[PDB]
């Protein structure tokens, strides 16, 4: 329930390097 | 980090060791249940909706490793 | 290595999956890499198997296991995708056991 | 992993080792999917042809670390 949310990232509103790049290539 | 050891083991009863990895996963139930950290925390299993909609074409995935 | 490492790749389609293997192509797998063509480079290698492949979804912002590094024929090889076990497709499997 | 680069850390927590303790030798990768499950690829516990059965006594797991 708490699944895939990263501590050091994804709660401290936060992004890494590349994962722009991962979100940039899809279409939801 | 945590060192940990493991309870039991369950393999995919049609792995296809055999014949070309088909069904390649194991499921390895920890003795003792791990504690959340800023460097320990799960991982999620997809729902039909986000499977159909993410697997796809171009679609990047991100992979990570010691190999 | 030295460092945890990280390398992102684009889902590849079935029919050039096939066609890249002499090998038998299921429904519980799927290839993932850059064609020849596609200049970027990078995969998977040995020690590597098990590694998760994972997708940040758009929806809410969660990462979810997309597949497990599953099998290849080397590492960068011009050519060649490297095959991941579908976890979507094994989930009832998964399901069973762990909530047995 | 061919070509890429050194995660950050926090990136990957749900990076988990399959290790042999006995003695220490890496041989897999995995992930947390719970505080009580791993998941990995079945030919990493299991590949005959490679001479390849271990079982819950043969390894350990560390979460958590990123080199």
């Amino acid at each position: 329930a708490d699944c895939g949310l990263r501590p050091l990232f994804e709660k401290k509103s936060l992004e890494d390097k590349t994962e722009r790049e991962l979100l940039e290539s899809y279409i939801d | 980090e945590k060192i940990s050891m493991l309870e039991k083991i369950y393999i995919h009863p049609r792995y296809n060791w055999r014949e070309n990895l088909d069904r390649d996963i194991a499921l390895m139930k920890l003795k003792k249940p791990v504690a959340f950290s800023d460097y320990i925390h799960p991982v999620c299993l997809p729902d039909r909706e986000t499977a159909a909609s993410l697997l796809q074409a171009g679609y990047k995935g991100r992979v990570t490793g010691w190999g | 290595p030295s460092v945890l490492q990280v390398v992102n790749l684009p889902i590849v389609e079935r029919p050039v999956c096939k066609d890249s293997t002499r090998i038998r192509i299921t429904d519980n797998m799927f290839c993932a890499g850059y064609k020849p063509d596609e200049g970027k480079r990078g995969d998977a290698c040995e020690g590597d198997s098990g590694g998760p492949f994972v997708m940040k979804s758009p929806f809410n912002n969660r990462w979810y296991q997309m597949g497990i590094v599953s099998w290849g024929e080397g590492c960068d090889r011009d050519g060649k995708y490297g095959f991941y076990t579908h976890v979507f497709r094994l989930k009832k499997w998964i399901q069973k056991v762990i909530d047995q | 992993i061919v070509e890429g680069s050194d995660a950050e850390i926090g990136m990957s927590p749900w990076q988990v080792m399959l290790f042999r303790k006995s003695p220490q030798e890496l041989l897999c990768g995995a992930s947390l999917i719970s505080d009580r499950w791993v998941l990995t690829a079945a030919h990493c516990l299991l590949y005959p042809p490679w001479d390849k059965n271990f079982t819950e006594n043969d390894l350990l797991v560390r979460i958590g670390k990123h080199s």
